[PDB]
């Protein structure tokens, strides 16, 4: 929450379906931009196996950004890692 | 060609993907990438030229592409779209980049960042599109 020294949300996405991963990425980016935040990346990583990888960072997040991200339900078959602060 | 030029294409695939999703100013996108990604071995001039090249020419570059897409329906992957826009940009606007190089680099870029058989679709579009843009095929 809020009072964290580095105001940055780092997100890593994994999926076998690129249509699912691009959609999830689009939704996170939209959530950031809706709520007064900014986005760094997203960038695609070199694919390894059947797995697509996406990295996206949210900078300058508001409380609404954080709450909306945590209320966001991504599509089945898309895996996430989220680090805050 | 230099490995730095290939690296520029690789970095541009990633940055153009950034821009496609974020729609941030391409100048900001260039800067952010140069500040946050390892770019020590990259033709940084060509990276810039690819970015602005594509970002200010999306309508023109999609139009050269469209006649070979109109039927195979899964929207078109964001990575594939960026790879194809880069290739078409090089074919239309970059005489310093040879015919087979633009297509071959596109095919490898699709191998790396693309889906399963992305390289084969990218290939399908290009050698339909490329002769129309370069009748000399040089």
């Amino acid at each position: 929450l809020g009072s964290m020294q580095n105001q940055r949300i780092r997100i890593r996405l994994k999926a076998f379906d690129h249509r699912l991963i691009d959609q999830a990425t689009a939704e996170i980016v939209e959530t950031a931009k809706r709520t007064g935040a900014q986005v760094r990346g997203p960038i695609p990583l070199p694919t390894r196996s059947r797995t697509h990888l996406r990295l996206v960072d949210i900078v300058e997040p508001t409380e609404k950004t954080v709450d909306d991200l945590m209320r966001l339900d991504l599509a089945a078959g898309v895996d996430v890692q989220i680090s805050l602060g | 060609e230099p490995a730095a030029r290939r690296r520029a294409r690789e970095c541009a695939v990633q940055a153009l993907y950034s821009w496609q999703l974020s729609q941030n100013d391409i100048a900001d996108v260039e800067y952010q990438f140069l500040a946050e990604q390892d770019v020590k071995d990259v033709d940084v001039l060509y990276f810039r030229e690819l970015l602005a090249g594509v970002a200010t020419n999306t309508a023109y570059l999609d139009g050269l592409m469209k006649p070979y897409l109109s039927r195979l329906l899964e929207e078109l992957g964001q990575v594939e779209k960026a790879v194809l826009r880069i290739a078409l940009y090089e074919l239309s606007k970059r005489s310093d980049v040879p015919y087979k190089v633009a297509i071959n680099e596109a095919i490898e870029l699709a191998k790396s960042f693309g889906a399963e058989d992305s390289h084969k679709f990218v290939n399908g579009v290009l050698d339909k599109a490329a002769p129309v843009i370069r009748p000399n095929k040089k």
